[PDB]
């Protein structure tokens, strides 16, 4: 699936 | 020097949203490295799929596609704490190194591109024209995804902030949050801008209480 | 038209880490209206800081400040969950007006920005060339506030989850934890990109076990 | 203070 | 300041070979004031035409024509002789005023145009987008002007050296020169450049004689 | 393809006046090959120099030297008579071959300048900035050039139209043309160009029996 | 008619 | 010498 931000 | 080999278009990644999040720009001269950290989107997530792009668009499905692969074997962890590192090296033979290391594991993956592949130079100017052509529409994609984005990580922070809550939050409060809840998972999964926007407002104007139980709690 | 009235220079905030997000790009016609919603830094912030900056640099300090202004009354929340929106409008006048609005309470505070505030046709040309000049380490410093950004986040989120955890994480891991925690508190407050990264692992590496409980809980 | 990401 | 009214293309007037010949930049901050001396292209011609232009394509045909207007009276002279200054003047207001003035007689000729003239802002896009696609085509079509300008002036000059020299050219040259005339204003008439450049290096093989003579006459 | 090998900066040669003519368009993928002809600019000129240059000014002395050298042997003729092809030729291996041919004998002279000749990354990048910062200066230069090469043009040919008007010009006229050539000629000297203009146009003013002769005269 | 160069 | 123009 996609890659999204550390938070 | 009289030339210098450049990279005709930028390079990088689908991230979240279906957006190109670029790695290396247009015009750096070879050759180069550079690297981003990126993480999981959803809870519990164990690959992401690097999907590599050359061009100048916002949405990725507006670029060339360069290949995929995928880094699997991530650990259980909540949404974005992974720390998968990607990086894109172009050598002096001009051939595209992207990998994928995660960072806990220190598991890599890799994709090599050669220095032939992507657009040739009539497909190039294309690009360059079509993506000065839509500026505006790119940007009004780019907003949006960047909207729906803050939408999608309100309501999965709400979710878990409600089941950390239990029994502090009121019941009438919970009933409130949890239909406005609703009504934002159904907004995220169109392009109305707007729409979102509003059930990301009806959210934090019902969940005032509920913030301040979560501030609390920590 | 003979004529077109457009920015000279980007328009935007000064955002975490010290740079600058932009609202309206460089050579948008006016009038023009957009806006971008934003959240606080840190749990239970009371007020949030809009500085406007004018130019092309990504440190916010190497901009032109046009002005800033608070919006305070925010409730307590957890960093991340409060939305500020922020709208900059160019009136066909030229006239600049920014507004910060908590879209809980409904409150707004606004700057009105005249048609000649800001950077001259002398310094607009020095900040263009400055931004061309520097487009590498201006780069650098973009992805060092990125990273940065990132470690501050999992710093702030691995503290919550051990919080949460309590009794059910080992002694053993609370304490690896605890002090890669410690030292990548430290390396934040620097400006080495490889050591913020270096400690960011050493997090992921102890943290396994942290994650798997916190996936769990919810 | 500095205004961050939604997350 | 936050605005900058600019042009947005290129402002000039069409010249010899049905090309467009800047006077005011595209991106040029108003007020401006800009002139450029041009003079006749046929021996004895009374009037010229001054076609405006706006747009940044090579070819005048490929720009927006503002209007024309001619600047008649120019007394008997050869070519090249007469000295026509044309000066492009966009005041506060964005309005164009072009003018031709004969500098031997004073007499001008003037046309205005009014700030909304040209080009709106879907037709500039599209012109911006076009220049840069036909960047080479462009360029081609630049350089076989240049080569028949260069021809067609080489031509009436060989012309003129022959009369001068009468009786001091050999009969034999001035055969060998008649007919590379001939066949040189017959290629200047097409778009073949090699062509002309063919002719116009015969021209310069059967003429070292004629041009001893016409070096020695001053 | 992910890389072009591309001209970092324009190359071309200096012409009349001290401007730099480009041959090769900065960003031209290489190899390419063009060519442009050209003249002498004097009567009776023997040689003429090539000198390549680097860059993106006007001014030829702002720009990056790559060599120079001369053809000679050009048979005696009028100036602006002789045909001077002057080729741009880079290979696939990025070295640039500059030749000069004289089409009338067919003889050529030659410059070669290996691919890593002129300007470092860093003069390149100052060299984009520099002729950003200075367009409008530049742009000054170019006018005042022009506006000198077209009184010089005025001033010879003149000068050769009252020697074959002999007799037919009136006393007085010769009179005022001469007195007005001696003005233009020391004009030429500076870099005054209101007063190049101003001789210009008197020389125009007292030359209108003259102009009218030399029509007659062909 | 089109305007040319002063020569 | 300098180059100039064809005329």
């Amino acid at each position: 699936p996609r890659p999204g931000p550390i938070y | 020097v009289l030339l210098l080999d450049v990279t005709p278009l930028s390079l990088g990644i689908e991230t979240m949203g279906g957006v190109m999040t670029t790695l290396i720009a247009k015009n750096t001269t070879i050759p180069t490295k550079h690297s981003q950290v990126f993480s999981t989107a959803e809870d519990n997530q164990s690959a992401v799929t690097i999907h590599v792009l050359q061009g100048e668009r916002k949405r990725a499905a507006d670029n060339k596609s360069l290949g995929q692969f995928n880094l699997d074997g991530i650990n259980p962890a909540p949404r974005g704490m992974p720390q998968i590192e990607v990086t894109f090296d172009i050598d002096a033979d001009g051939i595209l190194h992207v990998s994928a290391k995660d960072k806990n594991s220190g598991k890599e993956q890799k994709i090599t591109i050669k220095a032939s592949s992507g657009l040739n130079e009539d497909e190039i100017q294309k690009m360059v024209r079509d993506a000065e052509a839509n500026a505006e529409a790119d940007r009004k994609f780019e907003e949006l995804v960047q909207t729906r984005n803050q939408g999608d990580h309100l309501l999965h922070s709400t979710r878990k902030q409600v089941e950390e809550a239990g029994d502090k939050l009121p019941a009438d409060d919970k009933t409130a949050i949890e239909s406005a809840l609703t009504a934002l998972e159904t907004a995220l999964k169109g392009e109305d801008k707007a729409a979102i926007e509003a059930k990301m407002q009806e959210l934090a104007q019902v969940s005032q209480k509920l913030m301040e139980i979560a501030q609390q709690q920590h």
